[PDB]
């Protein structure tokens, strides 16, 4: 039972760099190691197999380099589609996956294209409400909740959701859901979300009537 | 053209024993070995066992007492019986092939595999368009909350994987029992063009079509 | 005309290794060579032409060079798929081919898929005799394969043919036919395959029996 | 739509004079060259003669003597015929563009031509099915056992094209003055569906079809 060990856990850097990630192998296993990326909710896709032949249709951006118990990964020139995790894995003697490496982009910055959604007539209907407040791609990942019904600040009833790094814009995406009973929905009329980032100079408060049809 | 597709119950009552079944499909188990790694939620992957394309079975240490992995030769399938199943076992779990020369570089799409006393859920799905009063900005950004649904996991498309626009399909989470996730999508053809979220729950074998109105 | 020396004449490298292949002309024919690939059975193919100017189609990792007398052509990491042969030309003056190389690559040992077929009852209707042997998917190259009728070895009647190695697999495929009269076959019983390679110890042996069909 | 095909008698008596013919497509012949290179079974490319698009020839200097090209710029077709051929002169012979700056870019399939004295043979496709005792694996070899044609070549598909992947089909080999050739590929669906070989031997208008019984 060899043992492999990844060792950056996570790795942010600029559009342009070039990342290495290095594993360990408790004992040699040769060059039986292989290097696989994985997008979120996608299989593992292998990349590089036997420390550096690369697996046709990889792009020649990455590459591989080792022997015994020392091998490190690299990607020259990375792009914002790499922004994805990374194992290694040994095959030399029976099978052994590092503990993966969560690779970051250091991007611009950008603020949260924040919205607002009321409970929906829908759900309304069987007697709950449930308000929720999308603030949309944004960097860096570090946002505020607050939610302020009719002026008073609640939160025994938020939940706050930040997704993972788009392999697109290099951005993050957040959720606040707050729900509520469709009887305590209707105790107020104020419904504001706002929040704030470290690119406005305060909130940016997004609010609803709780009116209108 | 080669293939592999995990089957297995995505809810199982712990202490009971998880019979899971790789399908393969391009290649023959005589010449091609077969393994089951599996990978916690919001974890990284862990091998647990190996058949060789001669039969001979191998397991994780760390699980090698209650494992046992088998192949049925006439039908291209590889059976995972895991018991003493604990919360700790639930994660996805996948089968890649490994013909002594390719190592697991074809996987399948996984299963995710919950073991819980608890009973399966399907989710509730409202749809996210803006309030009545407020006016749209040209490309709206729009949603739909797929609430309280256990376990996970639960996928959502949107106009059938056509949109695929600014998915922005938000991580799960678990209230006192069940899960509340959201996921969002933007469009400027909405109003006139039908935007409609395609939730599924495979625990449930639900599925659900939310068409996001007007408003 | 002019002359066109290619080396090697054969190459036997490991997959992911970086490939040149080399033509040396006689006099001076400028930046007039062309490299091209051919599969088994197929036309040549056009990867690069004007010394370096990829034609479109041959991926990035290959490349031409050289400078007026020499020239080579490189794959920087040779795939599975590269497996072929190749030939520089020259078209500076008249046109001359290299003698060609063969790129065969090294995979890990495989051993054979071993199958025998008794003669067709439709050729037997016709005085003769024919036994198939099927060694299919192996490596390496080397390979016996003999029959022995009865428990002797049957020299005569024998026809073997080795594939080309697979550019999909790395592997080799080999067929043996025995041929004899009807009369001769049907005056024996057992018909004994058996291939020696080296992914056994123990010879494998495939038979039927005439006596059973 | 740039296109080339080499057609000709196919095989030819020792010291006797072959006749080929590449027809062009996509393009003139009043503004492209045409080259025919040969092969031998086994060897390498060797081009010989070439016409320009003013329609001038070249010929290998070695084989000088022997050779003579012309064409058809109107019928859009380019002739090319060698005197008294003899063994090493079987191969199979192509006929490539050079246009002035993409030199043989498009080629044609190249026809085979045979110098030999031996007479055209038909094959004899015979079926390649396990039996008298045997195994099963549900994963199955099948084959045909396409014997005794001259000359070469031969084609097999394998139900007409059906998912024909596992297709071993092996270079023919020459045994007591014919050819043999066998062809592999493997079901999990036989005898239940149907595999049935497509072999045909043009140089004898055989197209037959031989299923794969048992």
């Amino acid at each position: 039972d060899i043992q492999m060990t990844q060792s950056p856990p996570s790795l942010s850097a600029s559009l342009g760099d070039k990342v290495t990630i290095t594993c360990q192998a408790s004992q040699d296993i040769n060059k039986y190691i292989a290097w696989y990326q994985q997008k979120p909710g996608k299989a593992p896709r292998q990349l590089i197999r036997y420390t550096s032949i690369l697996v046709l249709g990889t792009p020649s951006r990455f590459s591989g380099s080792g022997s015994g118990r020392d091998f490190s990964f690299s990607i020259s020139n990375v792009a914002s589609e790499d922004i994805a995790s990374y194992y290694c894995l040994q095959y030399g003697n029976l099978y052994t996956f590092g503990a993966g490496t969560k690779l970051e982009i250091k991007r611009a910055d950008a603020a949260p294209t924040v919205s607002i959604f009321p409970p929906s007539t829908e759900q309304l209907a069987t007697g709950g409400a449930s308000v929720v407040c999308l603030m949309n791609n944004f960097y860096p990942r570090d946002i505020s909740v607050k939610w302020k019904i009719d002026g008073t600040e609640r939160r025994d009833g938020v939940l706050d959701s930040v997704t993972d790094q788009d392999s697109k814009d290099s951005t993050y995406s957040m959720s606040s859901t707050l729900s509520l009973t469709k009887a305590d929905y209707e105790s107020h009329n104020l419904y504001t979300c706002e929040v704030v980032h470290k690119t406005s100079s305060s909130p940016v408060v997004k609010s609803f009537n709780r009116n209108e049809c | 053209e080669v293939k592999l597709l995990e089957s297995g119950p995505g809810l199982v009552q712990p202490s009971q024993t998880l019979s899971l079944t790789c399908t393969v499909s391009g290649f023959p188990l005589t010449t091609n070995g077969v393994s089951w790694v599996r990978q916690p939620p919001g974890k990284g992957l862990e091998w647990i066992a190996a058949i060789s394309s001669g039969g001979s079975p191998y397991y994780n240490s760390a699980l090698k007492s209650r494992l046992s992995i088998n192949r049925d030769t006439s039908k291209s399938q590889v059976f995972l019986k895991m018991n003493s199943l604990q919360t700790e076992d639930t994660a996805i779990y996948f089968c890649t092939r490994e013909d002594g020369w390719n190592y697991f570089d074809y996987w399948g799409p996984g299963t995710m595999v919950t073991v819980s006393s608890a009973q399966t859920t399907a989710p509730s799905v409202y749809p996210l368009a803006p309030g009545c009063g407020d006016t749209t900005s040209s490309t709206v950004t729009l949603g739909c909350l797929v609430k309280g649904y256990f376990p996970e996991p639960v996928t959502v498309t949107w106009n059938s994987g056509a949109l695929s626009s600014d998915v922005h399909t938000f991580p799960a989470v678990l209230q006192s029992g069940l899960y509340t996730l959201t996921s969002s999508v933007t469009s400027s053809t909405w109003p006139s063009q039908t935007v409609t979220c395609n939730v599924a729950h495979p625990a449930s074998s639900t599925k659900v079509d939310k068409k996001l109105e007007r408003r």
